[PDB]
């Protein structure tokens, strides 16, 4: 079981960030690109291929 | 006594009309709203439902005539007679074709997939709708409205009794003997192969097959008998008084009113009994 | 706009080809082979990389046979792919009651066979799918049962040490595991040395299954 | 002796994960305006399959897609005009996945035959021919994706993943470490990392070039059936058989949000995101598809047009439409 211990040691020595920062980044990405989303905002039939 | 006719026939006609229109509308709605492919037995259901639909929609004119005699014109009676004849013959021919298809599917289970498809896709059209349209020529030629006393009545008017006799014989021959023989033979061959079986699924089908045969003859056998006797009266080989003629007329009228029930019984038997159709209807409803 | 017309014509042609292929494929019979620790693939394969397909033709009927004994993954993750096969052929080694698994000596081999048969039969996917049971190795079983009584597998057995009685008891025990008695059937046959009855028995079972399916399709029941 | 060290390492990892948990997503996403109820109506109904449909994949031009069925057919459609462009007959009819090359020249397929077949579309003679066959996996193929015209990554049922080389037909890298069968796979937008969700109720992050696992995420109770990256490549979403969806973040290395309802008891067969990453499309076994809210964890729409279990789901690159394919043998496009 030396491989499991080595993998755990390799995956345990990393630096994480706060959950709030990641959530804020996700929210900012969602807000920034909300304009270009045909599913969120309905597109008029003039520019609707289907 | 016209009281019996006036109070008895229109009510039965209206009830049959309502039940048949409801059943056939439901069958058409279920068949049309089917996403998957159409099997070899759904086409037969569609044909039968269409024929019963025409036979149902030709009823209100007869009901009105029973209430108040014909005053709708001359062309409309011709159209009504043509539609009635077409539906009446097409229904029984479709029933015979269904029986033949079921015989092919059951007896020849493994080596009968092309004959059934060819039979449906070509022979159904030809042998069901060409003989049915070719038999409406007398309706076009002879069905005319005539005034008798203070009343107007429309029906086939033949030059003499020979035409009446030969056309009644043709009606009997095309309406009972041919589809009757086909249905009886196919379903009696099917029954004999399912009688000795032990499985559950081979005991329900038998219980559903022996019914169908009855539902044919118990609807049609008496009526033609009433005609079969009547023609013998026209041939001057049966000799009794006017009481016999009156009771023959009453029997024919009553038994024809009884026989008009096929257009509403067929949706119950050929569509609503099967579990596959019920499952399809449940999906179609939701 | 000839390009659009050419595209529509090509689409119609390939749609017609697909319809023809489907109509041809709907005429074939498909059987799925299951087994036991012996994998149940000895007699049937010879009488005629993961899944092995075997094709043959008997009496103007095309049979395809799928062997999945090389699929040692989770059975739950791919057993729904076979929902809709005509039948499942299950092999049981008769001369295997008084044996134990090499991996686990505590568990009986025939007990494992019964457990797997029960698991397969009562699966939610295989509700209307019939099972054809083949009991292999009957001569060795007959020669062995006289010396070794049939009590190490069935402690409740009470009968004469005769091949016929024990075979009937085993068949009854295997057929008793079925729960959906009104939707599926189990056909039992003792495999013989001659290669003229096994394929005939499979043909008869498939014909009966086809008749029962046509009863439902035609709307008779 | 090693068990104590492993337990200590796991406890340290859990303590570090709990230390970074400052505030939950729902605590700080409460101020944004919730999205309105989404009502999508079907536009096209692609038909022509005669059996269950097990996979689909949009092209990079957002017009052509490919669908794989159990009747031994791989059909390349034209979503705009409903015309079928190609219909390739497969050698084995037990197929569980399909893929469409980013360049549009090749397609890929696989299943219970343990072999990934790459077919060539843009041929001089106009006839599609098997370009290559890839073998070496000891379990059934569940997912396969194209890095480019010469590299393909597959995940197999033998608890392994593989990075191949189409020109030589030989395995280049092997990723091992999963306990249960791997059921899904999703590539990062930059094609530098990917994720794998297996039946051991855990997901792993793999590096293509390095060939070693970097992070492991857990929190599910049953087998994971689908996975998909966030559009920005810093998070992903997983769906399992216990009727729930979860959002994991690579940087925070812990779960962020969970999506579940008391009226849902069947698992998820496929998940997908939107162009902006605000909606989380999911396909359920109860014949229905659900549109979630990736930020507020509130349902915002039900797509119900299939009579059987939905097996595959996809969203175009530009987000113009969403395609769903079920065991009903009908694809449906919603806009
Ligand atoms: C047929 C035959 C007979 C027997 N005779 C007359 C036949 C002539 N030949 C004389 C030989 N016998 C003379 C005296 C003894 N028989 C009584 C009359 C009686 C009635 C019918 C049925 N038609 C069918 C016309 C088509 N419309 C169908 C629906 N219509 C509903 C209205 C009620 N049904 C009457 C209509
Ligand atoms: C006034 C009279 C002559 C009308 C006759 C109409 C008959 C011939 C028409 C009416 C509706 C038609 C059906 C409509 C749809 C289908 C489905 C197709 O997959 C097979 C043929 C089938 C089942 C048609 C057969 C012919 C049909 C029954």
């Amino acid at each position: 079981a030396r491989k499991l211990v080595e993998q755990l040691k390799m995956e345990a020595n990393i630096d994480r960030i706060k959950v709030s920062k990641a959530a804020a980044d996700l929210m900012a990405y969602c807000e920034a690109h909300a304009k270009e989303d045909p599913l969120l905002t309905p597109v008029p039939a003039s520019e609707n291929p289907f | 006594n016209a009281n019996f006719n006036k109070i008895f026939l229109p009510t039965i006609y209206s009830i049959i009309f309502l039940t048949g229109i409801v059943g056939n509308g439901l069958v058409i709605l279920v068949m049309g709203y089917q996403k998957k492919l159409r099997s070899m037995t759904d086409k037969y259901r569609l044909h039968l439902s269409v024929a019963d639909l025409l036979f149902v929609i030709t009823l209100p004119f007869w009901a009105v005539d029973a209430v108040a005699n014909w005053y709708f014109g001359n062309f409309l009676c011709k159209a009504v007679h043509v539609i009635y004849t077409v539906s009446l013959y097409s229904s029984v021919l479709i029933l015979a074709f269904i029986s033949l298809d079921r015989y092919l599917a059951i007896v020849h289970a493994t080596n009968s997939q092309r004959p059934r498809k060819l039979l449906a896709e070509k022979v159904v059209y030809v042998g069901v709708w060409i003989p049915a349209l070719l038999l409406t020529i007398p309706d076009f030629i002879f069905a005319n409205v005539s005034e008798a006393d203070d009343r107007y009545i429309c029906d086939r008017f033949y030059p003499n009794d020979l035409w009446v006799v030969v056309f009644q014989f043709q009606h009997i021959m095309v309406g009972l003997i041919l589809p009757g023989i086909v249905i009886l033979s196919c379903y009696c061959i099917i029954i004999s192969k399912l009688s000795h079986s032990k499985g559950h699924q081979k005991r329900k089908a038998l219980k559903t097959t022996v019914i169908l045969i009855l539902a044919f003859f118990a609807c049609w056998l008496p009526y033609y008998i009433g005609i079969s006797i009547d023609s013998f009266i026209l041939l001057e080989i049966i000799k009794q008084g006017c009481e016999f003629e009156n009771t023959v007329h009453k029997w024919i009228s009553i038994t024809e009113a009884l026989a008009f029930f096929h257009c509403c019984l067929n949706p119950i038997l050929y569509a609503f009994l099967g579990a596959k159709f019920k499952t399809s209807a449940q999906h179609a409803l939701t | 706009s000839a390009e659009d017309k050419a595209a529509v014509e090509r689409s119609k042609m390939i749609d017609r080809n697909l319809r023809e292929d489907g109509e041809k494929a709907a005429r074939e019979v498909k059987l799925l082979l299951l087994g036991a620790g012996e994998s149940g693939k000895c007699t049937i394969v010879k009488q005629m990389t993961g899944i092995v397909e075997t094709h043959f033709t008997f009496k103007d009927l095309h049979f395809k046979m799928f062997d999945v004994t090389a699929q040692r993954s989770e059975r739950k993750k791919w057993i729904h792919c076979f929902e809709g096969v005509t039948a499942i052929i299950f092999c049981v080694a008769l001369s295997d009651y008084d044996l134990v698994l090499a991996e686990d000596e505590e568990m009986n081999r025939m007990h494992a066979s019964m457990k797997l048969f029960d698991s397969i039969c009562n699966n939610k996917w295989f509700t209307d799918t019939s099972i054809i049971l083949f009991l292999n190795k009957k001569d060795l079983f007959e020669e062995k049962i006289k010396k070794s009584p049939l009590t190490i597998c069935y402690p409740e057995y009470a009968g004469s040490n005769t091949y016929e009685e024990a075979a009937a008891y085993i068949q009854c025990q295997f057929e008793d595991l079925n729960k959906r008695k009104d939707t599926k059937e189990i056909y039992t046959h003792f495999t013989c040395s001659t290669d003229t009855k096994n394929v005939q028995f499979v043909f008869d079972a498939v014909t009966d299954v086809i008749i029962k399916n046509n009863l439902k399709d035609c709307g008779l029941f | 002796q090693l068990r104590q060290e492993a337990e200590q390492l796991k406890n340290q990892i859990r303590d570090a994960r709990k230390a970074c948990a400052d505030a939950t997503l729902s605590q700080i996403t409460n101020n944004i305006d919730p999205v309105g109820r989404i009502q999508m109506r079907t536009r096209r109904t692609l038909r022509g399959h005669l059996a269950k449909i097990y996979a689909m994949h949009w092209g990079t031009d957002s017009r052509l897609l490919v669908s794989a069925s159990q009747d031994g057919k791989l059909i390349i459609w034209d979503s705009y005009t409903t015309n079928k462009v190609h219909a390739i007959p497969l050698r084995s009819s037990w197929v569980m996945t399909c893929a469409y090359a980013p360049s549009g020249n090749y397609v890929a397929c696989g299943g219970l035959d343990n072999i990934c077949s790459i077919y060539n579309l843009k041929t001089r003679e106009g006839n599609v021919r098997v370009s290559r066959e890839l073998a070496g996996h000891t379990g059934y193929l569940s997912c396969c994706r194209f890095l480019d015209d010469n590299q393909i990554v597959t995940s197999s049922g033998d608890t392994t993943c593989a990075l191949w080389d189409i020109e030589t037909g030989q395995q280049t890298t092997t990723f091992t470490g999963h306990t249960g069968d791997v059921m899904s796979l999703s590539l990062a937008p930059d094609t530098r990392l990917f994720v794998s969700g297996a039946c051991d109720a855990s997901a792993k992050l793999w590096d293509v070039r390095e060939g070693m696992c970097r992070q492991t995420f857990t929190g599910h109770e049953s087998d994971i059936n689908a996975i998909c990256f966030f559009p920005n490549g810093n998070a992903f979403a997983t769906g399992s058989d216990d009727a729930t969806c979860r959002l994991f973040d690579l940087r925070a290395d812990q779960e962020l949000m969970t999506y579940s309802h008391d009226n849902i008891i069947c698992g998820i067969t496929s998940v997908s995101f939107s162009k902006s990453g605000r909606l989380l499309l999911a396909g359920y076994d109860d014949f229905n598809c659900n549109v979630w809210d990736a930020l507020k964890a509130d349902r915002a729409g039900v797509l119900a047009g299939h009579d059987n279990r939905v097996s595959c789901l996809g969203v175009t690159d530009d987000g113009m439409a969403v395609a769903t394919g079920s065991w009903d043998s009908f694809l449906k496009i919603w806009n």
